[PDB]
């Protein structure tokens, strides 16, 4: 048996548990465990890279050997080789 | 830099350079009087790549909860498709005449249009990605406006227990976003504002425990200080929302 005065007041009064669950639910305030979480971004980025590559191939095919372009980075290759070697040694491979 | 994320920069910047070198090459008469090889096979490779992007773009718009994405992404599809039409034409003109000077105009416009459209699609998707973060930030803002309601120790335990996963989510989303950004002051501001929110979390909890303890017997300072912490924590989250939306 309930008190009719206290019941009327507190009935549509949302408890902390209900208020919080509504915020957690509406703003998705919990950890996402799904592996498909990054798929949409990855797909879009993969397709954007395909367009980039396709357009660069076409622009290279048009320019031919008449192109002034030279992109041979031996130094950043050296640094990346040294980085990988040390990382291999410290990993004990 | 020119593009506000590492991904956008890596995609657009090399093609921007190539197109620019090409514009200069024409002006310098470098390609003058030379026969252009058949570009119908590479143009088909661009057509194929553009179609795939549009498909993925259309699929994203169909399944997205974001109404702003549904609206802002489709114009990019038209833009990237129309520029591809220009490129098909330029290749056909160079097929009919390998020495065509008019053809170089649709080749540049076509290439810039595809790139401009791809840029628009990336920026629009980045905005949607940022809106996922603001959703979680606005959620923690609303969760904080509930701190005044907690007048019981049983309430405090539940409020605290349920704040952790959303706070860790926001912190994870900020740390991942920060690493992608190219404007270094933007990263600084996000890292600092998130660190401030994190150091103020224990402070906020203790402040509430005080208000609940002082609610029992013999309060205004406990009320004021708890509000100050909520006010300061909320100010930092609003700053994260502001910084998150900066692209230059």
């Amino acid at each position: 048996i309930v008190d009719p005065l206290s019941f009327s007041e507190e009935r549509f009064r949302p408890s902390l548990e209900e208020r919080l669950e509504s915020i957690i639910s509406g703003a998705a305030l919990m950890a996402d465990s799904s592996c498909t979480r990054d798929d949409r971004r990855e797909r879009i980025v993969a397709e954007c890279n395909a367009v980039r590559q396709a357009l660069q191939d076409l622009l290279s095919e048009y320019m031919g050997n008449a192109g002034r372009k030279e992109r041979s980075d031996a130094l950043n290759s050296a640094i990346d080789k040294m980085t990988k070697k040390t990382r291999d040694l410290r990993r004990q491979l | 830099p020119v593009f506000h994320t590492r991904t956008i920069e890596s995609i657009l910047e090399p093609v921007a350079q190539q197109i620019s070198h090409l514009v200069i090459m024409h002006e310098e008469g470098e390609v003058d009087g030379k026969a252009i090889p058949d570009l119908t096979a590479p143009v088909a490779a661009v057509q194929a790549a553009v179609s795939n992007l549009v498909r993925v773009g259309k699929e994203t718009v169909q399944t997205t909860e974001d109404q702003i994405l549904k609206r802002d992404m489709p114009p990019a599809f038209i833009k990237v498709e129309n520029a591809c039409t220009k490129l098909v034409q330029a290749a056909q003109m160079l097929q009919s005449d390998p020495y065509s000077v008019p053809a170089r105009d649709y080749l540049i416009d076509g290439s810039r249009g595809i790139l401009s459209g791809t840029s628009d699609l990336l920026l629009t998707f980045d905005e949607a990605e940022v809106r996922k973060i603001i959703r979680v930030c606005k959620g923690i803002l609303e969760y904080l406006t509930v701190a005044e309601v907690v007048e019981t120790m049983e309430d405090l335990v539940t409020y605290t227990k349920n704040l952790g996963p959303g706070m860790t989510k926001m912190a994870k989303m900020i740390d991942e976003r920060q690493q992608e950004l190219t404007h270094q002051e933007h990263r600084v501001m996000l890292v600092n504002s998130m660190n401030t929110v994190k150091e103020l979390l224990p402070v906020l909890i203790s402040a509430m425990k005080i208000f609940v303890t002082t609610k029992n017997s013999k309060i205004e300072e406990a009320l004021k200080n708890r509000n100050f912490t909520v006010e300061k924590m909320s100010a930092e989250i609003n700053e994260i929302i502001r910084v998150l939306q900066l692209t230059s």
